């Protein structure tokens, strides 16, 4: 039993932060949750109002003379009646909000954007797609706002005092949606304008379609190419800064790849897996030495015992016999420090990273050998 | 194995075998099946010669068990015996050669830088070997120990 | 929130003051002994998880009546609820010591906590005698007056930042009441 | 102690090569060649390799891709493995 | 049985020749910075300017370099109207001598790999001296 | 190396003196 | 007799200014070094005797023809003589180290020193192989932790180090 | 990682400043405090295994249950498996002194240590009784400096007070 | 000695010694005298610095003394000790002609050989050395102490 309560459930009694936050990558980056205390600053009622404009309007850039359209529901804010989860449903339905994310997109575009915007959530499975589009045509764009606010969800995530964050929830209910919220929040540096081409499909920045692209991974269920989660994502927004020895980060597809190349390294990757299937099995019995004498030693050695240390005269000089639990077994510092290289060591572990430094290069050679017939060739 | 060291010897001159090389391969060759049945006897008795052959090591070396000795822990003593489970195994490869050359490249070569590395008393190594050749020529005939007891005798020379 | 700098100049702005030399000098003495501050500052959270333990389970030694079936520290979901309120008002109280002043303390803390324990049913009488039991410790650690637990410091007194963190304890056992 | 002292013709020393080679001088190239031996055929030595890749110092290259040439050899590649190029002081 | 056999012959060996070939000092195949990237076929407009400005005397020197070599692309790339305003006059056949600063400074002493440089922030100086 | 005989190191009186009226010291 | 705080004042009051404020932060890191500049006089003065009797026994070892009948420093007189000025010379030079200036040392040790040495027929280049080796005996002893925390000491021994070079060139 | 520098960056870009003269101060401190934490950080990395040595059998010493059939301490390779992870915590608090907050402590040593303690059976209190031995242990003017000892005992504390 | 090396060093080339070969033998003759009073305390304190170093060699070494041990006995003890005042009177040597070619030319070429064929442990000749250097350097000034010890390293080093 390793969690006991997922972060979809409230909070218990006897925690600060839930559960399922304190390992994730929630503790490594920006996305957090921002409260707002019981009684706020005026200069610290920005620092609630800047995170606010950060994630409803997905890192669009508000400029001065269109954020006089929100002073009417600022000062309702900063008087202090209007809550976190009631402001950003008057900004939800605000006319900023609709022209830049409403009235030039498809409808599974407006659905995505409102489950990254209001929930901290890429779209689940499909009906629940569905059944959000089927109110919309039923009772417009003001009921449809109250589908994701005024439901369990956002009650026991964000209560009614958090900031909507993009939430690392360490469970996710498909695996693949992990993928989708990697694929949604694609940047510290990007925005919904441009992710879904808003001001190149427009005049002058203006009249943009604010189409999507990953439509039909929410209707047939197919996963996310892995570089559009490894590349553009919320996992170089919150890198742990590790040392990995096998490095996640997808490398730049190169210019000037060759078919005999991608030979060598496809063959090389079919004698190193068969390799590691030969020597995982050959391992946990007979890779040890010192194992099998280890019964025999271990009875031979039990005899000629001192108690107030310092015994062990052989003849009538003195020997300094020390009792600690590793100096009685005969081991030294480097007894201990042994497990620390194993990597440039060990024969099963040195194959396994071998491996996996080969499939990385293999996946983006591969891919950048799709492109095709007025390529300039090489000699290496 | 002595063909590659008869071959060796007669490339270096420049010549086809002599007619005495080649009756060095046909004298060795035949007695194969021989050295089989001695090498494999010792096969058959690896904890009861490296076991007794240890505890002999620490009765005439009390000190390299003992508080400060090398080999002083249920580990040190356990390495102890990965030693010379080692010396037996090269032993048995000799046999069967017909030369120490097996046992020559295979822990004769720089084992002084070795053990000296280790702290261990290379003096304490060969005594435990000396005490395996007891016990290894005690369950085989004069006739066969004799012949065995120079693969012993010959890796205790190069560990002095 | 403030701190003990903006406080004078607050004060100096209702009267539409600058700072000068007569009101610089509370502030001299505030960056003068500052490296005492920090050395009652870390004095305290370096004792944090013991000083709180320490104290519920005093507030239970003396009333029996807190464990009993129906007690507000019955469970195991309650008993660790008010070990961890014990941390939270320790936490915020070492926040005003180190900036100097009890902005902190009074408003995101103390602000709202008293009806927040009636709506709940946290008594508050005996809520009351844990930070009393805190106090007692948390003056004890700066004047290192702790009978088992000796930190070593450079000779001098602190008598001052023993009765600065008394009044912010007494705030607690105030609001609360 | 280096091959440039002076000596050239009419010296008491017999004419040889000449190295540019500083007093214990240590820069090294890396060579190949084949030589074959032009002299087996009336001596009948034994049969020895001639494809060699080696490392040569400074101080003898000339001499030895002197001698590679007079005997027939080809030298099929030579490069610098150790020593800086145009360095005034420091090849000691 | 293993994975990472070790080269040797005779006895305590694994049935590897010695260096994989028996060639302990194998020759060298690699050819030199000028004729490797002549032979690739992309680098056609750089190494043509290392002859014609002189730089090629000290490419060819046996001194461990880490060129960074432009390919054709990258050349092809100065039309773009800022770099045009700071190179254009480069193509005065009397500004030979700014030309060869230019070049100078894609080779760096010493051998620095793609491996080598992974994750470590590196300055050094070119041989222009910059 | 050291000052003139009697003269208290540091503490000299032509410190300062201006040309057109600088002594010798003999 | 002026110290290093007198030495910047003595030469102010004769160009008639005041202490500029490159002046004031260069004379308050001198008490930042501070305690360790007494460090370094409680090590030489705690061990002054030994300074001596070592760096004495060690200098007719070397030079033995000091000691044999006929030599400067055979009788009894004239070995008590020879140890006593290798303590005057150590006692002025941990005056000038605690001032941090060797105004006291060539006022009242070092004028005339020369020419005593002179007169009395004592080679005064056997006398700075002395003050050398009481040098080198000190400047070991200032850089060795032994109650005191770690840290840079190593300007304040090349000063003290000034001090017993000033007072061998001004002794030969 | 949490460090000086990272928490003025950091709330800096969420406000949108450049760095501002509060943020330049605050790294003053990081100049003045340093030569005191890198003395304790230097006192950790030469002597670390006759530390680790002496705060590992504390362990057993006082627990003697653990060398028992069915616990933590049943075999030489669990107990080798022990030394280890107070040399980990060691090597820890030397990051930690050297970065200058507790970057390294909190997501490389505490982050999820509430969970893999509770599966695997390790007993949490034999953890602590290695760490407040080493703090126990601290002669503050002959091991290192007495500030410097200050910034030692911190981290040994702040992990004492995680654990438990 | 530091002449010798020079000597000989410039008689391969056959040509003169030069400025900077003859500064290292300027810079030698004017240390003669510290070299000369270093050599004479460590003449002095014979019986210390050899009882003392003997003295602690069988308390890191207790084997060797025992039964069973090279220098088992009162006879073989006294030759024990009688090994460390030859490598003390060669450490003298060096310390005056200015480097270590007397200790190398007078008992470190061939003492592996030496120490071999006598049945004596390599490994405790250089134990009793290095408990030789702590009391010989106790008995020294700070800089003194320094180098008088880099002799005592260099002859367990080579003995090894
Ligand atoms: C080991 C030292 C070397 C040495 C010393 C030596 N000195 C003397 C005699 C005198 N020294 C002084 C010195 C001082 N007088 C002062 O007032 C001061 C402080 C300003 C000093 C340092 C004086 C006045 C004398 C002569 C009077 C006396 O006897 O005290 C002597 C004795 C000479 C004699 O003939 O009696 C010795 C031996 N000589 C050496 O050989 C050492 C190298
Ligand atoms: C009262 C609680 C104590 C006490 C306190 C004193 N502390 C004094 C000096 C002092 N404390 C520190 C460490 C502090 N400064 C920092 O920068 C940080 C953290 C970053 C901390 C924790 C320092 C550095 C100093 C200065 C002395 C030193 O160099 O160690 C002090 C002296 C007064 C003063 O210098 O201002 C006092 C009185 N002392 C006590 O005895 C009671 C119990
Ligand atoms: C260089 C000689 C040493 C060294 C010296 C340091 N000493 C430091 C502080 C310190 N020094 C003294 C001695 C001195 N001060 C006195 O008041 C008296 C007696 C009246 C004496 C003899 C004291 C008392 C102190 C304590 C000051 C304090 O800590 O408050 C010091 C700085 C401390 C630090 O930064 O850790 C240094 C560097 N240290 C060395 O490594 C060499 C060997
Ligand atoms: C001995 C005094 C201890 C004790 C230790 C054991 N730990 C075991 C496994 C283990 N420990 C950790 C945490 C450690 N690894 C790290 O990388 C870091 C920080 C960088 C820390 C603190 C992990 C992650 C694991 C599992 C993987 C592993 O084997 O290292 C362990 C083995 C238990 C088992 O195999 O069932 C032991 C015995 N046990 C004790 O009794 C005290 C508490
Ligand atoms: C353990 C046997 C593996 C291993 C696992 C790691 N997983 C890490 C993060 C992570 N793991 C999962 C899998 C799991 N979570 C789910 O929600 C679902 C399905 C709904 C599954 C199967 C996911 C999705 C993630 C990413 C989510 C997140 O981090 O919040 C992880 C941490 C990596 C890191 O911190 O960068 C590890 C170490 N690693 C192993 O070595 C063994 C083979
Ligand atoms: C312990 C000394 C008390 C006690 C405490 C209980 N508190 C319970 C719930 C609870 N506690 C707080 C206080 C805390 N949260 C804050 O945000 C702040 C200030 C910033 C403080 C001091 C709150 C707000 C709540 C309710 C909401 C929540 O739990 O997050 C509690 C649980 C009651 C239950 O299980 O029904 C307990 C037992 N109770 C006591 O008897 C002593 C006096
Ligand atoms: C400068 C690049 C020279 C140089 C000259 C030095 N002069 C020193 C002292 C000094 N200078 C003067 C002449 C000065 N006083 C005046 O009134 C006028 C003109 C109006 C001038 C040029 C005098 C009279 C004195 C002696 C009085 C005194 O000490 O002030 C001097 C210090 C000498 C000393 O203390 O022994 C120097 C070093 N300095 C140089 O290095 C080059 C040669
Ligand atoms: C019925 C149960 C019961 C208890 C548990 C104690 C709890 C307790 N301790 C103190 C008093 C104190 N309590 C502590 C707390 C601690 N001491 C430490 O060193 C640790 C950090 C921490 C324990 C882990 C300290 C430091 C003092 C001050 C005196 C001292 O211990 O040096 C006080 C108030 C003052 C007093 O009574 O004198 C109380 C109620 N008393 C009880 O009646
Ligand atoms: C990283 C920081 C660090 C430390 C704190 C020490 C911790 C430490 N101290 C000692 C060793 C010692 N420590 C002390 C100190 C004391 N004993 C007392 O009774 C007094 C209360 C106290 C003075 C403050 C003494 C006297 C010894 C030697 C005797 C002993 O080992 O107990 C030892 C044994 C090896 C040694 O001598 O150093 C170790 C590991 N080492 C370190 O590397
Ligand atoms: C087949 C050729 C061959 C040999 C012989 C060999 C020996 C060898 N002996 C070792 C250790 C050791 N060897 C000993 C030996 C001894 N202690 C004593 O008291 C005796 C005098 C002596 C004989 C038992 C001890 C105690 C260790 C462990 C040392 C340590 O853990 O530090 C080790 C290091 C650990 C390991 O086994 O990987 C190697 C490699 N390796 C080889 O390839
Ligand atoms: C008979 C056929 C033949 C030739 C010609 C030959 C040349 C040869 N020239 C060499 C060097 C050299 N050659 C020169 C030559 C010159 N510098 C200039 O500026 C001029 C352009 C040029 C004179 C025309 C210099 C300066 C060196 C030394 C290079 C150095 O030390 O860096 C070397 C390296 C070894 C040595 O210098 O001793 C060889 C082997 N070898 C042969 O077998
Ligand atoms: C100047 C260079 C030099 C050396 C070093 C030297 C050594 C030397 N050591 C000897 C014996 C010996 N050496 C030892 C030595 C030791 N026993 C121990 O336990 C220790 C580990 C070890 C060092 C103290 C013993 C016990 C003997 C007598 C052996 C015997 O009688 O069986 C002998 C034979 C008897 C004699 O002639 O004295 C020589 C020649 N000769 C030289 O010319």
């Amino acid at each position: 039993k390793v969690v006991d309560r997922l972060d979809s459930q409230p909070s218990a009694a006897f925690e600060q932060t839930k559960q399922v936050y304190t390992f994730s990558r929630y503790i490594l980056g920006p996305h957090r949750a921002v409260v707002a205390p019981v009684a706020m600053d005026p200069s610290e009622k920005e620092v609630v109002l800047r995170a606010v404009y950060r994630q409803v309007f997905g890192n669009a850039y508000i400029m001065e003379e269109e954020r006089a359209e929100l002073r009417v529901m600022e000062s309702q804010f900063l008087l202090g009646e209007l809550s976190v989860k009631e402001l950003v449903r008057a900004l939800a339905k605000s006319s900023t909000y609709k022209v830049r994310f409403f009235e030039g997109a498809v409808q599974y575009r407006f659905i995505e954007l409102c489950f990254k915007h209001l929930l901290g959530r890429a779209p689940d499975n499909h009906e629940e797609i569905a059944v959000h589009m089927r109110k919309y045509q039923q009772e417009g764009y003001d009921a449809e706002i109250d589908s994701y606010l005024d439901a369990g969800e956002y009650d026991n995530v964000f209560g009614d005092d958090t900031v909507p964050f993009l939430r690392f929830r360490g469970v996710y209910t498909p695996c693949d949606s992990f993928n989708r919220q990697c694929a949604l929040q694609g940047g510290w540096a990007n925005s919904d304008k441009a992710m879904g081409g808003a001001a190149l499909s427009g005049y002058n920045g203006s009249d943009g379609r604010q189409m999507s692209t990953m439509i039909g991974n929410y209707i047939s269920g197919k996963p996310i190419p892995y570089e559009k989660v490894a590349a553009d994502t919320p996992l170089k927004s919150t890198a742990p800064n590790w040392y990995a020895r096998p490095n996640p980060a997808l490398a730049p597809q190169p210019a000037y790849v060759s078919a005999k190349e991608i030979a060598e390294l496809r063959s090389r990757v079919s004698k190193l897996e068969a390799a590691w299937s030969v020597a995982v099995k050959q391992s946990a019995a007979a890779k040890d030495t010192v194992e099998t004498w280890r019964a025999a030693a271990k009875e031979m050695a039990a005899m000629r015992g001192i108690s107030p240390m310092g015994e062990a005269y052989f003849g009538g000089i003195a020997q300094k016999v020390d009792n600690g639990a590793l100096a009685q077994l005969g081991n030294k510092a480097s007894s201990y420090k042994k497990y620390l290289y194993a990597i440039e060591t060990d024969e099963v572990s040195r194959l396994e990273v071998d491996l996996e430094e080969a499939k990385g290069q293999l996946r983006v050679l591969e891919a950048a050998m799709a492109k095709s017939t007025p390529m300039t060739r090489t000699a290496e | 194995s002595i063909v590659t060291k008869s071959i060796v010897n007669a490339d270096a001159e420049a010549r086809y075998l002599s007619p005495g090389e080649l009756d060095r391969i046909k004298s060795f060759v035949l007695s194969g099946q021989r050295r089989l049945r001695i090498a494999q006897t010792l096969t058959e008795n690896r904890e009861r010669i490296v076991k007794q052959g240890g505890q002999q090591l620490f009765q005439r070396r009390p000190d390299v068990v003992s508080p400060g000795g090398n080999a002083y822990g249920e580990e040190m003593t356990a390495t102890c015996l990965r030693d010379l489970d080692y010396y037996l195994r090269l032993v048995t490869y000799g046999i069967i050669a017909g030369d120490v050359t097996p046992i020559e490249e295979i822990g004769l070569v720089g084992v002084k830088e070795m053990y000296s590395a280790l702290g261990t008393p290379i003096s304490g190594v060969a005594e435990g070997i000396r005490c395996m050749k007891d016990v290894a020529c005690s369950l085989l005939s004069g006739e066969d120990a004799a012949e065995v007891g120079f693969y012993f005798d010959y890796t205790l020379a190069a560990m002095q | 929130m403030l701190d003990a700098f903006s406080r004078v100049v607050v004060n100096s702005d209702a009267k539409a003051a600058y700072v000068g030399g007569s009101d610089l000098q509370a502030l001299k003495s505030f960056i003068a002994d500052g490296n005492k501050r920090l050395d009652a500052v870390n004095s305290i959270v370096s004792n944090a998880s013991c000083m709180v333990s320490d104290a519920v389970s005093g507030m239970i030694c003396e009333n029996p009546g807190l464990i009993s079936p129906g007690g507000n520290c019955y469970t195991n979901r309650r008993m660790a609820a008010c070990l961890r309120d014990g941390e939270i008002i320790l936490r915020y109280v070492s926040y005003a010591l180190l900036a100097g002043d009890a902005s902190v303390l009074e408003d995101r803390c103390l602000n709202g906590l008293k009806e927040t324990y009636i709506a709940l049913g946290v008594p508050t009488n005996s809520s009351i005698r844990a930070v009393s039991i805190m106090k007692a410790q948390a003056v004890a650690f700066i004047t290192n007056t702790a009978t088992e637990r000796k930190m070593s410091f450079a000779a001098g007194d602190c008598t001052s930042l023993a009765s600065e963190v008394a009044s912010y304890f007494d705030r607690v056992g105030a609001a609360i009441s | 102690a280096y091959d440039m002292d002076g000596t050239g013709a009419g010296s008491l020393e017999p004419r040889g090569i000449k190295s540019s080679a500083v007093e214990k001088d240590s820069r090294c190239f890396k060579v190949t060649f084949v030589l074959p031996s032009q002299s087996r055929l009336y001596t009948f030595r034994e049969l020895q390799n001639v494809y060699t890749t080696k490392m040569v110092p400074f101080s003898s290259w000339y001499a030895e891709q002197q001698r590679i040439q007079k005997m027939g050899g080809k030298i099929l590649k030579v490069e610098l493995v150790a020593g800086g190029q145009m360095r005034s002081v420091g090849n000691q | 049985r293993t994975a990472y056999p070790y080269t040797g012959s005779g006895y305590g060996s694994a049935g590897v020749p010695y260096g994989q070939d028996t060639y302990g000092y194998k020759a060298t195949t690699a050819k030199s910075i000028t004729e490797t990237a002549a032979q690739a076929g992309v680098f056609n407009t750089f190494v043509k300017l290392l002859n014609e400005s002189g730089v090629e005397k000290l490419v060819e020197q046996a001194g461990p370099y880490t060129v960074f070599a432009p390919t054709d692309d990258a050349f092809a790339a100065l039309l773009e109207p800022h770099s045009f305003n700071k190179l254009a006059t480069l193509l005065r056949p009397e500004n030979n001598d700014a030309l060869r600063k230019v070049l100078m400074h894609h080779v760096i002493p010493g051998a620095f790999t793609s491996a080598s440089l992974m994750d470590r922030a590196v300055t050094v100086k070119s041989l222009a001296g910059e | 190396q050291l000052a003139p005989p009697g003269i208290p190191p540091g503490e000299d009186a032509r410190n300062n003196q201006s040309l057109r009226q600088y002594v010798a010291r003999p | 007799m002026l110290d290093a705080f007198a030495k910047v004042v003595a030469q102010a009051d004769a160009r008639g200014e005041f202490l500029s404020n490159t002046q004031i932060d260069a004379l308050s890191k001198m008490v930042k070094e501070g305690n360790q500049r007494l460090d370094i006089v409680n090590k030489v003065t705690s061990n002054a005797s030994a300074i001596v009797t070592n760096s004495a026994r060690a200098l007719f070892a070397e030079q033995p023809q000091l000691i044999q009948p006929g030599g400067n420093a055979y009788t009894s007189r004239r070995m008590a003589a020879c140890l006593r000025d290798m303590e005057i010379v150590l006692r002025y030079v941990s005056y000038a180290m605690i001032a941090g200036d060797s105004s006291v040392l060539d006022d009242r040790c070092l004028n005339g020193l020369r020419e005593t040495y002179q007169a009395l027929g004592t080679p005064g280049s056997s006398v700075a192989v002395a003050i050398q080796k009481m040098k080198d005996a000190s400047v070991a002893l200032a850089n060795d932790t032994t109650g005191t925390p770690i840290g840079d000491c190593s300007s304040l021994v090349a000063e003290l180090a000034g001090y017993f070079d000033r007072a061998a060139v001004s002794v030969v | 990682m949490k460090s000086v520098i990272t928490t003025v960056v950091s709330a800096a870009d969420a406000a949108g400043r450049f760095p501002s003269n509060s943020d330049l101060e605050s790294i003053q401190g990081n100049i003045q405090r340093s030569a005191a934490r890198l003395e304790a950080a230097e006192k950790l990395a030469g002597n670390h295994e006759a530390v680790v040595k002496e705060a590992g059998d504390a362990c057993f010493a006082k627990y003697a249950y653990l060398k028992n059939p069915g616990e933590a301490g049943e075999n030489q390779e669990k107990i080798n498996k022990c030394y280890r992870d107070v040399d980990h915590y060691m090597r820890l608090v030397n990051y930690c002194l050297v970065v200058g907050g507790t970057g390294p402590l909190d997501e490389w040593g505490i982050a999820g240590a509430r969970e893999v303690y509770r599966t695997l059976n390790l007993p949490t209190s034999a953890y602590v009784a290695s760490i407040a031995y080493t703090r126990d242990r601290l002669c503050v003017p002959r091991d290192m400096s007495a500030q410097a000892g200050v910034e030692f005992s911190a981290y040994l504390d702040y992990l004492i007070n995680a654990l438990s």
